[PDB]
């Protein structure tokens, strides 16, 4: 129990980070990744002057304040704003004193090697951790959903990505990173839908269209005649009703957000899409080891979400897959918190006591012990 | 036991282990299921068997007649009461004292449920609403909803609900998984119950622990079951080893011998360590069950990968003699165990269809809907497919307890003045005055007497307590040899 | 049965181990000849750190460990390394204790003296096999074709080899090596395959072309007016489909492979071809004995399995040989086990009791004994 409750588990992502203990079955926190700083001195009522806010804080009174995110596209470029983040999550968010507690982060897939060594660094000489281990994040998604060798698509706020593993150890040449995600995605809605005749105008319009854009939208297979569909005029639209009465009506537009992860050109985007981009790793990889990847599509991340992106991803690849291949994309209903479920998982296990960074072995070994 | 000030009883405190879930659902051939069964159907008590819906011949459930049914030696007629009348006294309500009895014959009814092929489908379709019936109703359940469940097991994988269909094979199994899970729990509760009552408000200044727990049993076959009990003993021992170290090394400071001497614990270390320790056995074994994809086989290299040619108590089986598979092998005080590992993923990830659970934690039936409370406050911790079951605190490891739990003890056992006893089996054949040699023999070396013979033969041999060398030798040199024993205890003998 | 159940037929060879029980009509043990050493350090799931790995464990898992072969071109190089595959044939592969089983070997034509002593000093002092006999290997595929003269083409995957063998004994000077055997014909394959306009490029299209040497491979009679065939383009032609769909056609290389056998010319090499070697083996012999030898020309080995290949033979010494001799090519179907069974056999007779080395004979005279 000593550390079977204690285990914690940090997701830290670049729009969201997700938390709670090891042991649970969903996050205990989920928050904005930012760091407000007050344009102006001044208080609220009953409260003191605040140097900095953090998470929903900072979104909430955003007016006021310079906001900043710490971690651009799944890296962390700001030290002293992640600092920041972390001392929110555990003392005001989980409300635990971190000094009795283990804790599994969570890194990206091509982390940098002295960022690796400097959230240790952080992790065991500003907040005294006893032990901590450092996940990547695609091999935690891919474990939570039972497996140890398949390719996941990750997709969530920031950054895309594609880490082809195999028996647990994600293939560093085979990995490819598509900076396209949700945030991007909500600001192309935001214009076909200003562009269907609108305006989001005051914040309270802004901030909604994200909410539109989880709610009402799709990815459709066969995107070609659905525009088509679109046109014949079906009852197909879908009218939201905003913070107030006016009803804004959404039919066609729903579908061509997502089909911007498929055609990154509806944005400027000169790189490839998703699917081809699963298939490049995929041709990048040991050739005895691309049937098992190719059975083994494992979708996480907050963009994947759109219904009907795993058959449209189904046939996507397996017509540019040889026909003498099985394709199978495993896109699970959790898996918004895929990865951080992952870890809670393996950091409750019974036999990941044995890989936990104790004090003993850095304050021995110097960052270069949990850096591996 | 918690003893008073004065000296006078104040409390008590029981504490169990490792229940044998099996018997529940199974049986060897000249063995037989819990009591309560018979005790039950023995018809002492005749509106039970209407109450309960159940018949007085055993052989209406599997689950309690696969072995025998009748002991000469015992009436179950006898025994019904003493145990009801002790349910009481106990201070149950009688509604509990009700559960009990309503749960327990639900549980024979489980193993009487059946199932059917859907046609052109290779699905589980209940075979009859007879025995869901009954077992619905006296766990305050719905019939329905309780065989869709077991069917259609609706499940959770991602950051949803995904109903998945089960097997004919699959339902029989988590039928019997919940009527063992069911058992326990309630045998569970009825200890913490008892100890309620046992809890009085009477100050206590110490206690007086009583352990009663198995030992180093080797058998040809040895399973999970064999290395959590054997694991226990190994512990024992060298908390024997150690007080007698202690214990030795008083007496050559109260003579004024110069004897120095290493901790006879210490022996004993290795093996411990390679199997509590973090990347010792049961880690390996407790996080493999994290991995969604694991085998047992998968585990098995491992634990090798791990632990072969760098561990010296680990080894690789000797396959022949009268074992009857390879895995590992342990290097134990008593001796050399060889381990089989097949099962052990499953037995240790307490597998149950979280629907069902749904049901029982909703039951008219107070008692039931108890039980499973720890269960339903650690699903917010493992919401989503993979993970840790941890986060809400639902059990990582089958193992993961056991080891907390057989800390707790191990602690409890050192803040005590350890008073040992060891119990000895004569003859396989049940005959009074009679003795096998080597069956005595092996007891001896499991038990701790050899090697506590072994220890104080290092060396010096016989060691005579003082009174028992006053008493049986004043008589040598009567006069001074009586007055120095009577005169100091010690420095008489001296 | 002491020792008629318990008599052990191990053949060692340059890629397959082949092993069994005397008694049986083929081995209960065929495996790569391999022991790969891990590259980096690391675990599967479930096991633990590995030192070694031999046999199929070490193909299926090539990607990280350093392959090493311990008998090149039929001699054993490696006796660490070689150790290592008995230990494995016994122990896992046949999961006996060698110390109560006489273990039958198989050494290779023109063995060093030397290496029957160290494989005999191996058997009797680290397994503690009770006895055991080393036989060689042409000699024993002879056999197992019934008869005791005959001179046997033996083809394998490192070495080839011609054997005459005159009422049992082989005879040391009239034997011919050949090092061009089934693997460099694997990898010539693959080059006129690439040739025909292909890609083998990830592991799973490199060791399948192996698999279609096997299935699709031919030996031409006449090879000449069988490239003339290809061009008038018949249904001579024949596609495999690949792990996958992909479709792969072979027509004509299909034969242009094993036709590498009779002209090592394709292959950059100078040395004679198999017939032309058969030839030279027999007028290197006693002049009384070539009618013998002439009418038992005994093939064993995988590579002597390419279908028409006793028929191409059979017309290739004809037509060298004078016209007043008889020419005989047996090539019996189980010859890609010929030397294990003519072991089996061998070992599972009555009266073979009596040659068999005990560690009395050795204990006694040291390795000198068994090496005659």
């Amino acid at each position: 129990d000593e550390d079977e409750t204690t285990a914690l588990v940090c997701d830290n992502g670049s729009g969201l980070v997700k938390a709670g203990f090891a042991g649970d079955d969903a996050p205990r926190a989920v928050f904005p990744s930012i760091v407000g700083r007050p344009r102006h001195q001044g208080v609220m009522v009953g409260m003191g002057q605040k140097d900095s806010y953090v998470g929903d804080e900072a979104q909430s009174k955003r007016g006021i304040l310079t906001l900043k995110y710490p971690i651009e596209h799944g890296i962390i470029t700001n030290w002293d704003d992640m600092e920041k983040i972390w001392h929110h999550t555990f003392y005001n968010e989980l409300r635990v004193a971190p000094e009795e507690h283990p804790t599994l982060l969570t890194e990206a897939p091509l982390n940098p090697k002295a960022n690796r060594e400097k959230m240790t660094q952080i992790m065991f000489e500003t907040f005294n951790v006893p032990a901590m281990y450092v996940a990547i994040q695609a091999v935690l998604s891919l474990y939570a959903s039972g497996r140890t060798t398949g390719i996941v698509l990750d997709s969530g706020d920031g950054v895309t990505h594609n880490v082809p593993i195999y028996e647990g150890y994600a293939l560093p040449h085979a990995i490819m990173r598509l900076d396209l995600a949700g945030r991007d995605l909500t600001d192309y809605l935001m214009k076909i839908l200003t562009e269907r005749g609108y305006s989001f105008v005051t914040t309270a319009e802004r901030e909604i269209v994200r909410d539109i854009k989880e709610k009402l939208c799709y990815v459709a297979l066969d995107f070609e005649n659905e525009m088509a569909t679109a046109a014949s005029s079906s009852s197909l639209e879908k009218s939201y009703e905003l913070p107030d009465g006016q009803v804004i009506t959404i039919g066609n537009e729903r579908f061509r957000c997502p089909e911007t992860l498929f055609q990154p050109s509806f944005i400027g985007m000169e790189s490839a899409g998703i699917h081809e981009t699963t298939y490049n790793s995929i041709m990048k990889c040991d050739i005895d080891i691309r049937k098992d990847l190719y059975a083994n599509n494992v979708m996480s991340g907050g963009t994947t979400m759109y219904p009907g992106i795993a058959d449209r991803m189904q046939k996507e690849i397996t017509a540019l897959a040889p026909s003498t291949m099985k394709i199978k994309i495993i896109a699970p209903p959790e898996r918004k918190y895929s990865v951080w479920i992952g870890g809670s998982i393996l950091a409750s296990l019974s036999t990941f006591q044995q890989m936990w960074i104790t004090k003993q072995e850095y304050d021995e070994a110097g960052p270069s012990i949990v850096h591996r | 036991i918690h003893f008073g000030a004065t000296g006078k009883l104040a409390s008590a405190d029981i504490e169990t282990y490792l229940l044998e879930k099996s018997r529940v659902t199974f049986q060897l051939p000249a063995e037989r299921s819990y009591h309560i069964f018979y005790q039950i159907m023995s018809n002492k008590k005749p509106e039970l068997i209407d109450m309960l819906l159940i018949t007085t011949n055993p052989y209406d459930y599997h689950y309690v007649s696969e072995g025998e049914i009748t002991v000469p030696s015992i009436d179950d007629q006898e025994e019904l009461m003493a145990t009801d009348s002790a349910i009481d006294i106990l201070g149950f309500s009688a509604d509990e004292k009700t559960a009990i009895y309503k749960l327990t014959g639900a549980v024979m009814h489980y193993g009487n449920l059946k199932f059917k092929q859907k046609q052109r489908e290779e699905q589980a379709e209940p075979d009859g609403t007879e025995v869901a019936d009954k077992a619905a109703y006296l766990m305050g359940l719905n019939s329905a909803e309780l065989l869709k469940a077991l069917c259609y097991p609706r499940v959770g994988v991602g950051n949803e609900a995904v109903t998945k269909g089960e097997t004919v094979s699959e339902v029989h199994n988590s039928v019997g998984a919940l009527a063992k899970a069911v058992y326990e729990k309630m045998f569970l509760w009825m200890v913490i119950r008892i100890n309620q009552q046992l809890d009085t408000k009477q100050p206590r200044q110490y206690f007086i622990g009583v352990l009663d727990i198995a030992g180093f049993e080797i058998f040809d076959f040895n399973s999970f079951e064999q290395l959590c009990i054997n694991f226990t003993n190994e512990k024992l021992q060298q908390f024997f080893n150690h007080h007698m170290f202690v214990l030795e090394q008083e007496e050559y400071k109260k003579e004024g011998i110069e004897w120095e001497f290493i901790d006879f614990g210490m022996d004993l270390a290795a093996c411990i360590e390679l199997i509590e320790k973090p990347m010792g056995i049961f880690s390996i074994l407790e996080e493999e069950c994290m991995f969604p994809k694991a085998t047992d086989t998968s585990f098995k290299n491992k634990l090798y990968d791990e632990h072969l040619g760098k561990s010296n108590n680990f080894q690789k089986p000797k396959p022949a003699k009268g074992k009857a598979e390879a895995h590992f092998s342990l290097v134990h005080y008593a001796g050399t165990v060889d381990y089989n590992i097949s099962g052990w993923l499953e037995k240790n990830k307490d597998p149950l269809n979280e629907t069902v659970i749904g049901l029982y934690q909703k039951s008219s039936v107070k008692t039931l809907a108890l039980l499973f409370a720890t269960y339903g406050g650690e699903a917010e911790g493992g919401g989503g497919k993979k993970g840790g079951k941890k986060k809400g605190s639902s059990f990582q490891t089958v193992s993961a307890l056991f080891r907390e739990n057989l800390n707790k003890l191990m602690a409890n056992l050192r803040s005590t003045h350890p008073h040992f006893v060891r119990c000895i089996i004569p003859n396989e054949t049940k005959t009074p005055g009679a003795m096998e040699h080597e069956l005595v023999l092996h007891q001896l070396r499991c038990n701790g007497v050899l090697e506590g013979i072994r220890i104080c033969r290092k060396g010096f041999p016989s060691r005579v307590l003082y009174a028992d060398f006053k008493q049986r030798y004043r008589v040598l040199n009567a006069s001074a040899i009586p007055e120095g024993q009577f005169m100091d205890s010690k420095k008489a003998s001296e």
